[PDB]
DNA sequence: CATGTGGGAAA
DNA sequence: ACACAAAATATCCAGATTGGGGACACGGTGATAAA
């Protein structure tokens, strides 16, 4: 009633979103995982990057900008980025201080922001590192002596990866008074995101739809889950102890679960059974989030 | 092993310098008298090591490392040891890969 | 009936816990144990802060409050601390002075409290460190100057394991007056404590149940346990066979331990076996410490 | 028959238990040994204490006690001790009195008191010291300056060590007519002990239950052992030499923990000629003790 | 003992051909060095024109069908078993084996 | 069950040369190196031609497996008949 | 003795890189002061970028393939294997004497 | 600151 | 079903090139007290 916990993964896709560097000619991507094999991931500030891009898709004021200039990377900050900004500042961000100018910027607001409403962890490949590369390209000159770039013609690499991966995320339902009008727009947004890549000129990759288990209580931010599916995305096998004795032998009640798209699997016997519990209904992702906001939320 | 890093810098240069004479049919006895073929002799030589750097530096791993070695590489006449050598390598061969790499690199002309 | 001991284990995360500081651009992590590797750890006084702010959580009035202002690390002190104030005080804290006023202000209580009622230990990580690190930065400038942070966009690092990591705890049974009602609270928050670590808007993880080994008897602090899990998470290989025999050989007694979550682990005709003398029953932690704590306390 | 012997260890856990101090204010473990390695000590007055404290837990009589009061350090004097005091002024404790009150507190008792009895050692860490160590305080300011502390705030470092150690005591027969009463006690506090150390709000960890070997002979004060535990804790090596050749005899051994080990075969041929069958430490205590004693 | 049984089974293969196809008992070659000269070229001939055959082939049952059928193993009469029993990893890494082992000898 | 194929190659290799001191050796040699013209005939098969401790169950499970992975069989009679000679 | 090599190797790579990418030796430098200033300053931004790069990935495998860059100058012919083995094997020093090489030139 | 080397196996 | 034989010679890549540019942290703080 007051916490919402979710994690959210993807279709397999080839997926390069290079982020690392080297000199030697292959754009590494990131691994953390250490079990004998290696593991992508992708960083949260990009999904946050897209969240707020998705933010200003709809119609949402806010004070950060990113504009397109000199080499430096820059931001646009426009006004002082104040608690009441109605989308972005807001739902996260911070406000910094070097010199505070002078009385607490006339004594207004409070340069310590120490809430970000949405909370975010990486992604994990789920599926192990393989070797492949791909000898996409090479460089090639000018000839007409016009705006000339490099002077040879060099030759590089690249790498990619046939996988699916997932990340989990969490928020704290402590406001009612600002917070209805502008989370709406980010539970949409989840829904959807569209980017969290280097540059989709090459394997865009999109991870719009699939499974989700969202789960709401009144446990004080507690969660039986391990933020991780199968291979083949059937992790709902730890439940099935827990979902037979929601009457009785001392275990989780019924309204103890979500649903998503892994309910369309192939089996309907136990999905008859499991609806007299929980609200394993909807085949949609993108309409599960139109009805358990409502609920987590004021109306 | 001290001793098979002796030998990979050895089956390096004998490999360099055999490729070279096969190819272009060019031997350092001539080397006297004749700096005009010292120029194309290291412009030879160059292109031949840098082709065979860039080849094994190109990718790491297990099976590339080890098929691209034992194929494209000819490695030097010895009687027994190199079972030993071998199978000692199979365990652990990013070591290997540096100490070719360290060998062939070795090769560049000064200047 | 006395003493209450145990030690808790969490699910396998990603934790970041940036805690050291360096020129070289990387937040390092705390290393304390020399077998060749490293492992990461938490500060006691970490958890403490979580415990009192979910004191703080549920109704429960308190005499230490933290503030955000300047930026010399404050604390609100409210009321002077009493032994008997109801949560904060009482249960763990001392009352430090330099000058201690006149006749310890009149005669009222004292100015030595003996120590926490419970005893905290530092975590381990049990799993070997890695130097792997994440790229995950890139900061910007401002665009127009108003409130700019510092001028240039520098690059630095970040590093993340993936682990899962136990601590221990213990306390002596001495007051029953007043203890019960904020003994009830502090259990109930041992079952679900969250945060303990500086960055929850990137790198999310909660910790608080996988598995709990528990004991309640009159004999004055005496530990068989070693505080060490395995990897794959069961301990029970060396106390098998110290679990049975309740009856004969002057081995620990049936109702010496209580169970956990590891219990629900595949093979059960040994469980039944281990029924017939210990309380290896409840499998959530929650419903566990619901019991043991009316068991432990007078009701 | 007359003389009992004994070392004990205990379980790896982090350290605690600092007494030096430093300039820049970062808390200091003892150092002791000079050859290359570091090692952390414990002074034996600290676990003294803390048996005192034990021997209190149980219903024991006592002439002292500790005071928590006024910042200086005081210990209450209560009445004149006497050597028939049930249990801690017979057990040990010195007297020293300067004018020696009224008469030799009225030619009564003895003016000084031996203490005698009980023997201890120093706790060796077994294990090197590393320069590891961590920064970890951050203290507050008050916002209502209620009884204010420290104007500043600062950051200090602090270490600990994954370590595990241990002591060597003894202690001789020779009283029967009281002693068997507190003895008993004595030896089940000293089974089981805890604290030793100033902070226990952190670093929380008990030395009581491991591998415990004793040797009751009436050697008068000689023992073959060095007083040194393997470092892994398979110190067994020093028996090997010795049981084998059973120039110590056959009952000049007893086991501990250490007897759990999944070999069985020499445990037992030991068996018919060492009485080490005990695999529960609290166990050998309460039997061993009666064989010392004279019943 | 494993990669020895290679080494002597890729010797023996190569004597054997070098036999069939010219007189054997190299120690009849003595000092005529144009003697020495043939032999080494016929034995480079031989050994090259193995190494391309086996180059050209190392993907699963194919590398199999071709090395079994043209070579000549020694009997091996009973510690041959473990030798089969494996046989997956075994040509995995035997491919390698017997690359190593062939352009181990030239001239 | 490799050193099944083995012996039943060798026994039945045996079997044709018993059913037709220098000269006993040079005998058996000369003789063992002509019946590898039987195998060199067997090896040039491809799917389909020419098809002890018991017979009953053999035909009731070998069969079996005889359909399923006779790809692997092909290495078998080459193999170990070349093994011998 | 092996210091001096690495520093050798360093001095090497700084002016090989520098000259084969902006063709400017020593003497011309000397030519005109603008040529010391150019020469100088581009000198100073490979170093520092070779510096910070160097400074992090402090282990054995990626300061070995770190190492594997500057394409071992100077190695020249290989007297001596103790090089190639024991100090591959310590793997500790040799980090210390590059990054006192590197921070050397400036 | 630079190139070098051989020969067997079985009822 | 007897016997006979199970292939022979030349050759196995050629040349051009292997990244470019900008940037590697900002501020606040280093313990009080009794012997």
């Amino acid at each position: 009633n007051l916490n919402l916990f979710a994690t959210i993964l993807t279709y397999p896709a080839p997926a390069s979103n290079y982020r690392g560097e080297s000199e030697e000619n292959r754009s590494v991507i990131q691994k953390i995982l250490k079990d004998g094999q290696k593991y992508a991931i992708i960083s949260p500030e990009s999904m946050r990057n897209a969240l707020r891009e998705m933010l200003i898709e709809l119609g949402q004021p806010n004070n950060r900008t990113r504009l397109h200039s000199e080499d430096q990377l820059a931001v646009e900050f426009k006004e002082y980025p104040n608690p009441d900004k109605f989308a972005d500042d807001f739902l996260f961000g911070y406000m910094v201080a070097q010199t505070n100018d002078a009385k607490e910027m006339k004594k207004l607001n409070r340069p310590a922001k120490r809430d970000s409403i949405f909370r975010c962890n990486m992604a994990v490949a789920v599926n192990p590192y393989k070797y492949d590369t791909v000898f996409y390209q090479s460089p090639l000159n000018a000839g007409d002596s016009a705006w000339k770039n490099s002077t040879s013609s060099a030759l590089l690499h690249r790498e990619v990866t046939h996988t699916a991966f997932q990340y989990p995320f969490a928020l704290a339902g402590k406001d009612c008074a600002a917070k209805p009008e502008w989370v709406k727009a980010l539970l949409q947004a989840i829904a959807e995101l569209n980017g969290v890549a280097g540059g989709h000129a090459r394997a865009y990759y999109e991870f719009a739809p699939r499974s989700v288990v969202a789960r709401l209580t009144p446990k004080l931010v507690a969660g039986y889950q391990t933020y991780g599916f199968d291979a083949e995305g059937n992790w709902l096998e730890l439940s099935r102890l827990t979902a037979t004795d929601s009457d009785n032998l001392d275990l989780p009640a019924n309204e103890f679960w979500l649903g998503g798209e892994l309910v369309r699997k192939m089996d309907q016997e136990q999905k008859a059974q499991l609806e007299a519990m929980g609200a394993h209904l909807y085949a949609n992702p993108e309409k599960l989030f139109a009805d358990l906001a409502d609920s987590f939320l004021g109306v | 092993t001290r001793e098979y890093a002796e030998i990979v810098y050895k089956i390096a240069q004998g490999f360099v310098l055999s490729k070279l004479s096969s190819k272009h049919d060019l031997q350092w006895s001539k080397c006297k008298g004749n700096p005009k073929l010292e120029r194309e002799y290291n412009d030879k030589k160059e292109k031949v090591v840098n082709e065979a750097f860039l080849a094994i530096r190109s990718r790491t791993e297990k099976q590339a490392f080890i098929d691209y070695f034992v194929s494209t590489l000819y490695p030097h006449v010895r009687q027994d040891e190199f079972v030993d050598f071998a199978q000692k390598l199979f365990q652990d061969t990013d070591e290997i890969r540096s100490l070719t790499l360290l060998a062939l690199s070795s090769q560049y002309p000064i200047k």
